[PDB]
């Protein structure tokens, strides 16, 4: 037997296990809403054609008023964001701010920390296993939509199994010509182009015939719960400013091309659950790193 | 009857402060926030003024 | 914070007394010492800051389950504001002052054995400042006559030239010796010079910045006590009065 | 912010001004109904339209 | 006033005996209420502006 | 020895050199913020059962009221904005929009017209080409995730180099299985599934094995100076719009998929910094286009 498996869900790294408490939360929460008022006090200027409202967010976010001849970084409030990122990301990324600093940004608005109020849907394909016979070859292509390009030499029709695992709550699967799939000891239906299918039903067998290849394309969504401040289009520039930025670049990590790929890898791990609670606090730091970087530029 | 006139007379003051301040310079102000200091009001001034 | 403000034995030595051993450990996970990282430094650089991480940082750290792990966090925390992670130690040492635990027998812990020099080069003393190795030889002194260790401590402090130096002037039982020193042994404080809200590089000076703009953001508010205009307010207990001695000396 | 209040103010005061010249746009009635605390008439509906 | 005590016997109470004492007897203003911040600009005219 | 080189990046047409200065600038900027508020008065008309609010924003941007009989297309600023469009895509369009026009409609809103107070991430890969040696077979498909398709016939491991280009900040690679791939000059490390490189270290090579075929699938992030009101999901919406009116059918030009294709292959070209800064103002243009075509449809 031949086993093929998704890239993305090798190996996911450790997250770390600092910054995830009562206050923490509040601080990233503070962290996303200063960054927001920064992004449309600029706005706010730019069509005023005063500083004053830019000022006026930045004397926030930063405590200190801007001055010309000293770049206009974030202050304090940036360093300590951009250091927390860090530790979040990997268990290697040290853990370099002090508590009393934690505490006073929190301090800085009045929001609440809590990260489940609402959801969100992520629509990374877990494909664990797909294991085949020997005369069989099988490729799997994609993180976003997967493309499994199946070939059958043998003589006799081939039977393959699928395994999506059990955190997805829906896959969808097309063909390129109408094929057959059903669950483990059950009858195979006529072929057709799609199937609806639940992850937590089990391994689905799918007969490939020989002769021309047979594509199986893929789409999958799973929910996951997020503040209600969570935006995902917002989630995704922060995290290829991070890591084009050179802040991911820790000992024994692994890159993904989306906070899609990251955050459904580590829900594939064993305690997955906990690692998820802190990839969300993860996401929404990205989020008013995002905002912040926008609004204070640098060439 | 406090809470009454509270509420009934906020505007006015919010904007006499917005006022006085507008009349420091920022040189002023700077120097004026090292220094400290408790103000002592009677009970009876206290209450009289709500 | 409170305990990096104190500028006299008198005052460093009655909070000690005052505040309990629970203030000295965290409960947080921290990570590792002396591990060799990369830290952003954006106000400065487009790269990476290299440092190494330490005990004295004010940032918890993971410590060894033993009493050289007690005693470093305890001393961590007078010259750092911040203690490390030594879980399930036990709530009769506990409930117990910092000071008791550093110069009484009754508490129970055994500190013998423990060796000064290693724990000066765990605690990176080459890296302290004059207030922070005052403050630590103030925790050696207490720990010598505890367990009749005096000539220890003297031989150890004339092996180190520059120790000797800066070695404050007190005896451990004696309360006149506390009241005439004369030592500046405040680490945060009101600055007569600018403090700015700027970032630093080092991970130990970053974390003092962040306790001494703290100190400013403390001084100021309703917590702190201004015996000028409220000294008639405080009870009778902790009101100040030349009579008032820590107990046993 | 400070402006957004003074802002609110001075068009508070004209609105109420001009709505108690000439005939008043708000009957008797209700005047009553807001001076019952001892306020004046035009201070009560101050406060109600706010 | 409102537990019928001296001055003397309350003496040695912290803030949490305190409050504990009057929610007892009914009394819920023992709290401290922070004061919401109001953003403030002058205009610059022909100085910078603060 | 064969090359392979991805589609969108091939014979990238030259931009229009008209309408880029700051009063230019300052037009499309307005444009904008005018179509935008276009946009909000239509749903506040809805909500309140009145005409009122949709009223005063169709006259601030067509100088004339709306008619019931007449059609509403947006009047000369929907003009000009539709013409410097076509202007910004190609050197051959025609560019008939008077400098007093562009003035008397950048009057009508303050902006400042910088279009370099922020910037946007560009997520299409570059792969300027990819050298095999031969009885290799190598297949680039895709521009926002391109899968390298690479099969061995010969006797032994073959050696790919792999080009990205000098632009691109980050790449990340990721194969069907794992695979070797090292700089040049350097020893090759133990197979891995994951690979993030930076494209100004130079060419990688990547050892292929005798057997099954071996996909690489690429993904690339780039970082461009936008305006702070740049939004990356009006610009493209914009962008099929345009297309689909038929503003880009002009002689000897190049077509692509989306707007990031199209900036991503400008800045590759011979000197391509020179045209950037054109492509973003587009951007800006097609944004302000989708805003007032949506909420005057014609």
């Amino acid at each position: 037997a031949n086993r093929a498996t998704s890239a993305f869900l090798d190996n996911p790294h450790p997250v770390g296990v600092n910054y995830v408490d009562e206050g923490s939360r509040q601080f990233v929460a503070v962290a996303e809403l200063l960054a927001s008022k920064l992004i449309d006090s600029s706005r706010e200027s730019d069509e005023s054609n005063s500083d004053v409202p830019f000022v006026q967010a930045y004397s926030k976010f930063a405590d200190d008023n801007p001055r010309h001849l000293r770049v206009k970084t974030g202050g304090k409030m940036a360093n300590a964001l951009t250091n927390v990122i860090r530790s979040y990301y990997s268990i290697n990324a040290p853990a370099i701010v002090p508590q009393v600093e934690i505490d006073r940004l929190a301090s800085k608005a009045t929001v609440s920390g809590d990260m489940y109020n609402s959801y969100a849907i992520f629509n990374s394909v877990p494909i664990v296993e797909v294991l085949s016979p020997a005369r069989t070859t099988v490729s799997i292509v994609g993180s976003d939509r997967a493309d499994v390009t199946m070939l059958n030499t043998g003589a006799g029709a081939a039977n393959i199994t699928f395994n999506f695992g059990q955190i997805a709550e829906t896959v969808i699967l097309k063909g390129s010509v109408p094929f057959q799939l059903a669950r483990l000891n059950q009858p195979m239906p006529a072929a057709r182009f799609t199937y609806k299918l639940r992850p937590l039903d089990g391994p689905f067998i799918v007969v490939l015939p020989v002769g021309n290849p047979l594509v199986i394309s893929a789409t999958a969504a799973t929910r996951i719960q997020v503040p209600l401040a969570f935006n995902k289009a917002l989630v995704e520039s922060g995290f290829q400013t991070a890591m084009n930025d050179g802040l991911f670049d820790i000992q024994n990590v692994n890159y993904y091309s989306s906070f899609d790929e990251f955050i459904i890898s580590q829900y594939h791990a064993q305690d997955g659950i906990n690692r998820v609670s802190t990839c969300v606090i993860l996401g929404l730091a990205l989020q008013a790193y995002d905002q912040m970087r926008r609004a204070l530029p640098v060439r | 009857a406090c809470r009454d006139k509270t509420s009934a007379n906020w505007r006015g003051y919010s904007v006499l402060v917005s006022r006085y301040r507008s009349l420091i310079p920022n040189e002023l102000f700077e120097s004026l926030r090292n220094i400290s200091g408790e103000y002592n009001i009677n009970p009876q001034d206290e209450h009289s003024f709500f | 914070m409170d305990v990096l403000s104190k500028g006299s034995l008198k005052e460093l030595l009655a909070h000690l007394e005052k505040t309990p051993l629970e203030e000295a450990i965290s409960y947080r996970i921290g990570t590792v010492p002396y591990q060799n990282v990369l830290i952003s430094r954006n106000e400065y650089y487009n790269q990476l800051y290299p440092d190494t991480t330490s005990l004295i940082d004010g940032v918890s750290r993971e410590g060894q389950r033993n009493v050289n792990g007690l005693i470093m966090s305890i001393i961590s925390y007078v010259v750092s504001g911040s203690g490390h992670y030594i879980p399930n130690i036990g709530f009769m040492l506990l409930r117990r002052s910092i000071l008791d635990i550093l110069t009484k027998h009754d508490t129970g812990l055994v500190t013998n054995n423990l060796n000064y020099g290693i724990i000066a080069r765990n605690l990176t003393v080459s890296k302290m400042n004059c207030e922070q190795r005052k403050r630590m030889l103030i925790c050696f002194k207490l720990l010598a006559y505890k367990d009749g260790n005096q000539n220890d401590y003297e031989i150890y402090l004339n092996q180190n030239i520059p120790l000797k130096q800066i070695a404050p002037n007190f005896i451990p039982g004696d309360m006149r010796t506390v009241i005439h020193n004369q030592d500046q042994l405040a680490i945060v404080g009101i600055p007569a010079y600018r403090l700015t809200q700027s970032t630093e590089l080092s991970i130990r000076d970053d974390n003092a910045k962040s306790y001494k703009l703290g100190y400013v953001d403390w001084y100021n508010s309703n917590s702190f006590l201004r015996e000028r205009s409220e000294f008639n307010l405080i009870r009778l207990k902790d009101r100040d009065t030349k009579y008032g001695k820590l107990n046993g000396w | 912010t400070s402006g957004s209040i003074i802002n609110h103010a001075n068009n508070l005061n004209k609105v109420i001004n001009h709505v108690f010249a000439d005939k008043p746009l708000i009957s008797e009635t209700m005047l009553k109904i807001l001076t019952i605390d001892g306020t004046t008439g035009k201070d009560g509906y101050r406060n109600w339209l706010d | 006033f409102l537990t019928n005590t001296t001055y003397d016997i309350v003496n040695n109470d912290t803030i949490d005996v305190l409050k504990m004492k009057l929610r007892n007897q009914g009394w819920p203003f023992v709290e401290r209420y922070n004061a919401v911040e109001i953003d403030m600009s002058v205009e610059p005219l022909r100085s910078p502006g603060q």
